[PDB]
């Protein structure tokens, strides 16, 4: 539809090139599974689904704003739904006329927002959550008290600073939507990546106004003025370029679809040692030191919330290497 | 309809309807940003046509094998199913295809993707296995369509003042599998594309090195797929002797290192795993130009390799 | 036959006799046209091709003449009958076969006179006294150029 | 569990395949006319004066040309994915097998403590030995204990009641201690500790 269109007397040329036409179609059949692949790879962590609970208050600790409301007509939490606020951004007539189609993913949102609900509601309410065979019911404030021994400070700092941690925590949560919505930028990444591909359609679909040398753009202009020892010299202009702007299109989607292909194994990778576990690796899951993370659903990509400990206001002492008794 | 039609001369195959759009003065025809007519005007009633490709949007269909069975069910991109009786063209072309066309009770089920016909809905949830739609697959036990799981549904409830141990354990192997590298090409460019003809070979000579260009591009490939297996188990140079017993305080290993008394060099499990994967065109293609290139280290040099790994790890630390 | 049924419809896309499990997409098979939509506008006059292949004079070719038809049929199977045999019929804008199916926006007939010798200088890309003195044609020229 | 599922391998299985079809298509796009009267030279070469010839030839040295030029691309396009799948079993093979993992879901899905390699044709396999924690039972916890109005917490693992006394263990495995002054240490205010609950911490001199 896109080389020939209406054009039978095309259609009848188009067969002498071959499977040239039928290996672009199975060269974007590959990506389009792929792309399924990459999501499930990075959101379906844990094949058990947790309930997400009615108290969003764990020792303190507010998860109000990451977890969905149950009572509410959305089935995403705060920030979530700010998240694809932000992202979202005939043509579409001329797409179809030329043979150019969109497919839906295989996972909706509301399932990707369960995903994240769930890795979430078993983080807050038990460990072990990477294995998950065997789940293990631990209270918040003791899951911190563990993730505070692994990084060097020992556990009776949280117990006796609970109040003012909690409260750190729900501060910082709550700057998150804050920071979101006054920075228009900080989601560009998933902008451009609908971006590159809309423009890519769009270039696509310009390129059959081209002559290419011919004495016309138009099939059925050439094949109304000249009988086939000319027409077939003007046709094949036409066949020849519009094969190369198809093949153009199809090898920068491949090339896409490894970075992206990439950028999704890093996500998943995140997802099991920065969300499911604590991470001892510097500046992989946030900038201080890592304590625990949660995954926020996004369009055409997931959003990582990493919470860290910072030190601060310090002081110099004089020091010795060893002390000598006796 | 689909129909053929000729306006002044300016011809095409497609569908014409009713246009709402205006022209100029002088103004025969109309065109979109692909140069697609779209639409024209009457040269005797002085009104403007809509023109629309006979199909558009896509369809898909359906099948579970044709070793299975012969039922289809088709899929209607982006439409509803009260519009795919217009959208085909059921009075005009279809024959058989009417009943995939036409709605009936249970042979129509409206999804996000668009209007699957052919296929009934459960109402239940399963594992995917014929992806459709967002968040619809079918499964041949005709053809059913049903809402994908995304797992089982756990409650675990919140307390502050118990919590969990294990008391027990056991010890699991579970298995990953990694590919290392591709099966090394060449191609002669000249035999290729001209082969004996010395009339085409001093032609081809008039697109300078592109011929070359490509003979190069394949053979960097060919080096780095040495490379990569090389890199993945040459880790320790100091090859270790298989040991002769197997037996290393109760663990058995006699699955995973070679049998020195065997013809074998290989494992037990090696031997299944080589025996999974190894699934005239060959003429064709040397005839053509093309061949195949072998690997530098054979397979019982990569059985030395993990031989080595197992058997100085079993023996010893700091490996 | 691709056009029975939508497994035919797969059979015939995929190239294959035999498909596996799963879903594809597949080609339009499905509808083709029947017949066809013939418009064209309220022309019921001939095209006065008498007045200048069968003229009593024409003009020398230094002082060529140029008319305009208008509001007529150019029907060219006439001069089969009321016209002399053409020993230069050539096209150059269009295939002569297709002449019949086509309407112009605009047409104009340039005539006159020359010797056997130099009628192959009227044409494009020439030279010759006729080509660079007398009647000189574009390089892009869509036409058709008679003699007899 | 390989012998009864085919499919354990379908990753190796599928290198092999997509290049024997890359192969074959390559071939069979000789026999293509290209707009070309002929996809064979010879039978161009026999009818035909180079005048004419050469269009018809060029037209078949294009569409050849492009056939070979598509194929290198996708070999390249394969060759980096190929690679970044072979850096990635280096990696394991250094991390998992060479020594022990602390990375979540690197090594298996337990906890890591061996790994051992298997050759297979165009790739490795891995066996990963982890531990799977089972059996799992509920106690009363609690954050700390206060012994004479000071607080007293454990140096590792948790404090939990087994019904009747109070005990140290480990969150891995249950395998209950005595609490003693060596298992604690001694630190805070006891009324400064939300859910402390009081208790004798035996000291080992008595
Ligand atoms: C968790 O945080 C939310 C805010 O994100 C708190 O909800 C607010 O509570 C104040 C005080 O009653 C109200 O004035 C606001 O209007 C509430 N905001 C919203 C969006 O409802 C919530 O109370 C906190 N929960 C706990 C246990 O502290
Ligand atoms: C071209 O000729 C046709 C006749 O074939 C004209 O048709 C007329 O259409 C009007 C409506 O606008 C009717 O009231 C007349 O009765 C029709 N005429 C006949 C003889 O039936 C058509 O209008 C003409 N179009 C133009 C632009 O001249
Ligand atoms: C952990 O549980 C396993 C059972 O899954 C125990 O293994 C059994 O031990 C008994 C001896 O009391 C044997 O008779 C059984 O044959 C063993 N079963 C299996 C499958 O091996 C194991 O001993 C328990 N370990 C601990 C520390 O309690
Ligand atoms: C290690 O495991 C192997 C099996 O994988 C054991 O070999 C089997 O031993 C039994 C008992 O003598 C025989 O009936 C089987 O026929 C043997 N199988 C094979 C393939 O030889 C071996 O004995 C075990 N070694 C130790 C020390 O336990
Ligand atoms: C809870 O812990 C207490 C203290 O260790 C256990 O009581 C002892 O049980 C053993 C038998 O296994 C007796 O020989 C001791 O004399 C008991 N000591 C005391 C102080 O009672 C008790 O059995 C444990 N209960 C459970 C369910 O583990
Ligand atoms: C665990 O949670 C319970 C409540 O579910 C806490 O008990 C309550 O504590 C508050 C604050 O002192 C009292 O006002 C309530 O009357 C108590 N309720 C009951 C039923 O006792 C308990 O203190 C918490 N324990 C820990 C370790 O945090
Ligand atoms: C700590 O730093 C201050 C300068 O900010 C310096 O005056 C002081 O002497 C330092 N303390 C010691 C023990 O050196
Ligand atoms: C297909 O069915 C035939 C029987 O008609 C059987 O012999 C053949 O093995 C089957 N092939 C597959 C892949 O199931
Ligand atoms: C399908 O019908 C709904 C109204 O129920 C309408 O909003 C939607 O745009 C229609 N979709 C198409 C492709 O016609
Ligand atoms: C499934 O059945 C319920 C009735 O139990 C009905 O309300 C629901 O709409 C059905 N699902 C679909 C997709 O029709
Ligand atoms: C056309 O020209 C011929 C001379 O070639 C003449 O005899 C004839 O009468 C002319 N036709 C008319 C209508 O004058
Ligand atoms: C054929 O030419 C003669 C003039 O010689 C004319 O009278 C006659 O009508 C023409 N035949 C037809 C069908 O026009
Ligand atoms: C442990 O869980 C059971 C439910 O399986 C519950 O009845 C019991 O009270 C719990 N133990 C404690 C100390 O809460
Ligand atoms: C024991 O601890 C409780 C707080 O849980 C406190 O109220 C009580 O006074 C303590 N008993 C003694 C003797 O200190």
């Amino acid at each position: 539809m896109y080389i020939c269109g209406d054009s039978t007397e095309c259609s009848n040329l188009l067969l002498q090139y071959g499977s040239f036409c039928t290996q672009l179609n199975r060269a974007l059949s590959g990506i389009a599974v792929e792309q399924d692949r990459n999501t499930r790879d990075v959101f379906a962590q844990t094949k058990a689904i947790y309930k997400t609970p009615n108290i969003k208050d764990f020792g303190g600790f507010n998860f109000s704003q990451i977890l969905p409301d149950p009572k509410k007509p959305s089935y995403r939490s705060p920030i979530e739904d700010l998240l694809y606020n932000k992202v979202t951004l005939d043509l579409i007539c001329a797409q179809k006329f030329n043979g150019l189609t969109v497919l839906p993913p295989l996972l909706t949102d509301d399932m990707i927002a369960a995903y994240t609900a769930a890795l979430i509601s078993g983080t807050a309410t038990a460990g072990y959550t990477f294995g998950a065979g065997a789940a293990l019911q631990i209270p918040f404030p003791m899951q911190m008290a563990y993730r505070f021994n692994g990084i060097g400070v020992t556990q009776n700092v949280l117990y006796e600073n609970q109040k003012q941690i909690a409260n750190q925590f729900n501060n910082a949560i709550s700057k998150i939507q804050d920071s979101l919505t006054t920075t228009p930028a900080a989601l560009g990444k998933l902008q451009d990546v609908i971006n590159q591909n809309a423009v890519a359609l769009n270039t696509l679909v310009k390129q059959l106004s081209s002559n290419f040398g011919a004495i016309s753009s138009v099939l059925n202009d050439i094949l109304s003025r000249l009988d086939p020892p000319e027409a077939e010299v003007q046709i094949d202009r036409l066949i020849t370029g519009r094969l190369q702007s198809l093949q153009t299109y199809v090898t920068q989607q491949l090339i896409r679809a490894a970075e992206i292909r990439a950028s999704a194994n890093l996500a998943a990778t995140k997802m099991s040692e920065c969300v499911l576990g604590q991470s001892k690796r510097v500046d992989f899951c946030g900038k201080g030191y890592h304590l625990m993370s949660f995954p926020q659903a996004a369009p055409h990509g997931v959003v990582f919330l990493h919470v860290t400990y910072v030190p601060s206001q310090q002081q110099n002492f004089t020091t010795a290497p060893a002390i000598c008794h006796n | 309809k689909c129909v053929n039609f000729n306006f002044n001369g300016l011809t095409g195959t497609g569908v014409l309807t009713s246009s709402t759009k205006k022209f100029q003065p002088f103004q025969q025809f109309g065109r979109d940003v692909s140069d697609f007519t779209d639409s024209v005007r009457d040269p005797k009633t002085l009104e403007i046509l809509d023109i629309s490709p006979c199909s558009y949007g896509g369809v898909s269909v359906i099948t579970p094998g044709t070793n299975t069975s012969k039922a289809v069910a088709v899929l209607y991109q982006d439409v509803n199913c009260t519009d795919v009786p217009t959208m085909l063209h059921v009075e005009q072309v279809s024959t058989d295809w009417r009943v995939y066309a036409l709605s009936a009770d249970g042979n129509m089920f409206q999804t996000q993707a668009g209007c699957l016909v052919g296929a009934t809905y459960e109402n239940s949830t399963y594992e995917c296995d014929i992806p459709i739609g967002a968040g619809i697959c079918a499964k041949f036990g005709s053809i059913v369509a049903y809402t994908m799981s995304i797992g089982e549904d756990q409650s675990i409830a919140y307390s502050n003042n118990t919590i969990a141990i294990p008391t027990n354990f056991s010890i699991s192997v579970t298995t990953e599998v990694l590919p290392v590298s591709m099966t090394k090409t060449s191609v002669d460019c000249n035999m290729y594309i001209c082969g004996d003809s010395t009339e085409c070979s001093n032609l081809l000579l008039q697109y300078g090195s592109f011929c070359t260009q490509l003979n190069r591009a394949l053979s960097g490939i060919a080096v780095e797929q040495d490379r990569n297996t090389r890199d993945v188990f040459a880790q320790t140079k100091a090859i270790y002797k298989t040991p002769n017993i197997k037996d290393f305080g109760g663990f058995n290993f006699s699955q995973i290192l070679p049998d020195p008394k065997k013809p074998s060099y290989r494992s037990p499990i090696e031997d299944l795993l080589y025996n999974k994967v190894t699934l005239d065109l060959i003429c064709a293609q040397k005839f053509n130009g093309l061949t195949v290139l072998p690997p530098l280290l054979t397979d019982d040099m990569i059985a030395a390799y993990t031989a080595a790994l197992i058997s100085g790890t079993a023996t010893a630390g700091y490996t | 036959d691709c056009s029975q049924d939508p497994l035919s419809e797969l059979k015939c896309t995929t190239k294959s006799l035999t498909v596996e499990k799963g879903i594809y997409q597949t080609s339009n098979f499905r509808v083709s046209p029947s017949t066809e939509v013939v418009r064209f506008p309220n022309i019921t006059n001939l095209c006065p091709f008498g007045q200048v292949f069968n003229a009593s004079k024409f003009p020398s070719v230094y002082a060529w003449e140029r008319l305009r038809i208008s509001d007529c049929v150019a029907d060219y199977s006439v001069l089969y009958n009321s016209s002399s045999s053409f020993s230069t019929f050539k096209c150059y804008g269009v295939s002569p076969t297709k002449l019949n199916d086509l309407c112009f926006s605009s047409v104009y007939a340039d005539y006159f006179v020359v010797k056997g010798d130099d009628v192959r200088q009227i044409a494009p890309a020439q030279t010759g006294v006729i080509a660079d003195y007398n009647y000189k044609l574009p390089d892009d020229f869509t036409g058709c150029v008679l003699a007899w | 569990s390989l012998t009864t599922t085919p499919a354990a391998l379908g990753k190796l299985q599928d290198v092999i395949n997509q290049n024997a079809v890359a192969l074959n298509t390559l071939v069979k796009q000789l026999s293509s006319n290209f707009g070309a009267i002929s996809s064979v030279l010879n039978d161009i070469l026999s009818r035909l004066d180079p005048p004419e010839a050469e269009v018809q030839i060029d037209r078949l040295i294009t569409g050849r040309l492009q056939s070979l030029q598509t194929y290198v691309t996708q070999q390249l396009i394969r060759a980096a994915e190929i690679r970044a799948s072979a850096n990635l079993a280096a990696t394991k093979m250094s991390e998992c097998v060479l020594g022990q993992s602390k990375r979540v879901d690197f090594c298996g899905k337990g906890y890591h403590l061996m790994s051992f390699p298997q050759a297979a044709p165009h790739g490795v396999v891995f066996l990963h030995v982890t531990y799977v924690p089972s059996q799992q039972q509920n106690f009363t916890t609690a954050p700390a204990i206060c012994h004479n109005g000071k607080a007293y917490f454990p140096r590792e693992g948790v404090f939990v009641m087994n019904g009747t006394h109070w005990f140290i263990t480990q969150r891995n495995f249950y395998s209950p201690q005595v609490i003693t002054t060596d298992n604690t240490f001694e630190s805070g205010s006891c009324d400064v500790v939300i859910g402390i609950v009081n208790n004798t911490v035996y000291d080992p001199l008595q």
